[PDB]
């Protein structure tokens, strides 16, 4: 929760980004390295951004 | 029926799942906080002194 | 109820975290309370207590020919660990014209660490020193210094709650041991346990 | 709360629930007899009782005490217990008006009180038919039918747990009846000390009411 | 009168003495007050609250 | 709070003359090794190196 | 080291003398011995009692004076000592007026009653009394709910403690070829169950088997 303050400037954008990330791990997505701590670690590891989330969302909408 | 596997399931299901605590007379915005609960004995909620 | 142990977690080069399986309510505190005293008041060792500097004759304030004064040399020299053989006492000297590994070696006295330095040379000035090692058992207060004869540097213990599948709450004892390199932490734990068992075997 | 002797004299007979006192010839022919109250329910679900303290052959005066009630001593008031007190901060447990205890407070039966909880179960008549207290209760295993008697009322002095069945009662809905038995509240266990049955006039009594009636007439014939 | 009653028995005059700890067994630095205080149990139980 | 700051005020003061004063220590580990065996006082005017 | 001696000031309270010990052994040894002696020492106590003419623990029994459950509370103060046994049934019988003492019960050959002059109850009428009780052993302390079908059997809490309080204090010894030796005594007040030296031996055996987790 302390490492994620440096990668993004808005806390509510971080909450919405982790909420958009949490909707994918429930249906089954292989992780990077509870889904909340794993999503926060994937955010704080500087690996998951707004483009990759949109890419996985487009892949889920195309493979639905 | 209170078997022994029920307590194992209960200890496994809440590890990093936060709850909300709130005193019923509240004045300022810090009256509602969140903690990660642990399973203790008794019938009383243990709280940090700070 | 005898537990299973000791689970050792060695994260550093000379620091360990001994974790013991939980016991009955009452034994996990007195075990650590007896261990933290028998690891210091019973374990013997070797330390330097007498320092004779040819530069500073009587006073420990006036010094020259080095980077710092003689009290900094004494404070840097009173922390090095020395593992010795069955000999009781010996006199050691040095002559550098300084790293602790640059001392005059001997077949009876060896030093564990060689990276810890004590001084720095200034204008290539030759300096000498005379040391003395005495075998003790505890901590002795006061050319006169203090000698920590205990092989461990600092101990710590804590009682954490361990949840089991049948009882309500038990005591999990953890031990923090930061040794000085002359003895393993598990070997020191086994030696303290054997000494405590020999002291309790009088009845 | 405590009984007092109206006329002093010689204690002839004494028991756990009855005190017989003989009135002397000074303040006198009919002697007085006292009936001490046993464990009954108070207004705040607290058990009250009166235990005597005198022995046989004692000579008492007018105005003295004979039995101490709940939280009562030999003639002074006594609310609780005396314990050791050490004013010291003990490892942060006594943080803000907090109290630390010991094992010997619990294991020596010091602060364990007795609470009496009352449970009722009525049986009225609906538009279909009246409800009975019969023992043939459907969807009930033998783990709870052993405590019930033939009349449907649990035995006196029987240990009951949380969630068991004490008073069996069925309700007809339409052979096919609905379970409406009185259940124990959870977390509460204990023995059943007294069973009181209130029957209506014109209705035939069962075996439990007849047993209560014959015990009552035997006790009143005894006294 | 309370000092005379304390001096009449085998008790110290100041009413406060030193005592050893039970966790480690060592002594303390300041003497504490040891005595007998009458207590009472309230009706605010924990079974009817949680 | 009321229990922590009292111990922190008792720990972080000094007096005139106590046992174990006037000596020079090496670091914090030497202080922790010399305090537990009761060879120095809890508060004494010493010269340490940090 | 030297074997411990023992002085007998009172038959219910003895004291052991341990000498000599090096610097740093006496305080931790006395603290560990007090902790083991006050933590878990195995003894005997009372268990569930089967009373003949009393249904449950809140009735009014005829002839017996002023209590029912307080007789069961005062019956816990007796001392039970058994030799090679862990389960024994006892029963007492008394008729007529007079008090009921602990020595008036019918004991076994190995079961011995210590301080049997303790009062239990009082009988004021010509009646009989037969209370069949059991004796179990264990360690620590177990309440009535943690241990546990007949309605005539009543439960009772088992709180066995062969020692009441254990105190110790160190002193200075006198050995010529040294400078100081730590001499200490240990005050042991037992409740007539086990001897103080045998309690020290059992505590040392328990601590020796507890210290075998490292070696």
């Amino acid at each position: 929760v302390e490492d994620c303050l440096e990668v993004v400037n808005n806390r509510f954008e971080l909450v919405m980004m982790a909420s958009k990330r949490a909707r994918q791990l429930a249906n089954g997505v292989q992780p990077l390295i509870k889904p909340t701590v794993m999503a926060l670690r994937e955010i704080a590891a500087r690996r998951i951004d707004n483009a990759l989330i949109d890419e996985v969302e487009k892949a889920e909408r195309e493979r639905a | 029926r209170e078997e022994a596997e029920v307590w194992d399931i209960l200890e496994e299901v809440i590890r990093e799942h936060p709850v909300l605590l709130n005193r019923a007379p509240t004045l300022h915005r810090l009256g509602i906080q969140a903690f990660e609960p642990v399973l203790i004995e008794g019938k009383a909620i243990q709280l940090h002194p700070l | 109820l005898r537990p299973r142990g000791p689970q050792i977690e060695r994260l550093t080069d000379n620091r360990a975290k001994v974790v013991i399986e939980p016991l009955e309510r009452g034994y996990g505190h007195t075990l650590g309370n007896a261990l933290r005293r028998v690891l210091l008041s019973s374990i013997p060792g070797f330390a330097i207590t007498e320092v004779e500097i040819d530069g500073v004759l009587h006073e420990y304030t006036t010094v020259e020919g080095l980077q710092e004064d003689v009290l900094d040399v004494l404070l840097n020299l009173k922390d090095v660990a020395i593992r010795m053989h069955s000999g009781d006492s010996a006199t050691l000297s040095l002559s550098k014209q300084v790293t602790a590994a640059d001392i005059r070696t001997d077949h009876n006295v060896e030093i564990i660490n060689g990276d810890h330095v004590i001084c720095h040379l200034t204008k290539d000035t030759a300096l000498n020193m005379r040391l003395k090692i005495e075998r003790g058992f505890g901590y002795q207060p006061a050319l006169m210094l203090d000698a920590s004869f205990s092989p461990v540097r600092r101990v710590a213990y804590a009682v954490e709650a361990a949840r089991v599948e049948q009882r309500t709450d038990l005591d999990k004892l953890v031990i923090d041991i930061e040794t000085n390199g002359t003895i393993d932490a598990e070997e020191a734990v086994r030696t303290a346990a054997d000494i405590l068992s020999d002291q309790l075997s009088v009845f | 709360v405590t009984v007092n002797a109206l006329r002093g004299g010689v204690i002839e007979q004494i028991d756990a629930a009855r005190i017989v006192v003989k009135v002397n010839e000074a303040e006198i022919a009919g002697v007085d007899i006292y009936n001490l109250i046993k464990y009954t329910r108070s207004n705040q679900n607290t058990c009250i009782n009166q235990r005597p303290l005198v022995n046989v052959g004692d000579v008492i005066a007018r105005g003295d005490v004979l039995a101490d009630g709940p939280s009562t001593d030999i003639g002074e008031l006594a609310l609780g217990q005396n314990m050791l007190i050490a004013f010291m901060p003990w490892n942060g447990y006594n943080f803000e008006d907090s109290i630390l205890l010991s094992e010997r407070v619990v294991e020596e039966d010091r602060y364990t009180t007795i609470h009496i909880e009352e449970l009722t179960c009525v049986a009225r008549d609906t538009k279909l038919g009246p409800e009975e207290i019969s023992a043939d209760i459907p969807n009930v295993s033998e783990q709870a039918l052993n405590r019930l008697d033939e009349s449907g009322v649990v035995y006196i002095g029987a240990e009951v747990r949380a969630g068991d069945i004490m008073v069996g009662k069925v309700t007809p809905k339409g052979s096919d009846v609905k379970d409406s038995s009185l259940r124990v509240p959870p977390g509460m266990d204990g023995t059943v000390i007294d069973v009181q049955v209130f029957t209506r006039d014109g209705i035939e009594k069962d075996k439990r009411a007849r047993q209560i009636e014959e015990n009552e007439i035997k006790r009143v014939k005894k006294d | 009168e309370i000092k005379r009653m304390l001096e009449l028995a085998d008790l110290p005059q100041s009413g406060q003495t030193q005592l050893y700890d039970g966790r480690t067994g060592e002594a303390f630095d300041r003497k504490t007050t040891v005595g007998y205080m009458h207590y009472l149990k309230l009706n605010h139980l924990v079974d009817d609250k949680m | 709070s009321q229990d922590v700051v009292l111990g922190l005020y008792y720990m972080s003061r000094a007096l005139e003359n106590k046992k174990g004063e006037g000596m020079v220590f090496a670091n914090t580990s030497e202080v922790k090794r010399a305090y537990d065996n009761r060879v120095v006082e809890l508060h004494a005017k010493v010269k340490v190196r940090i």
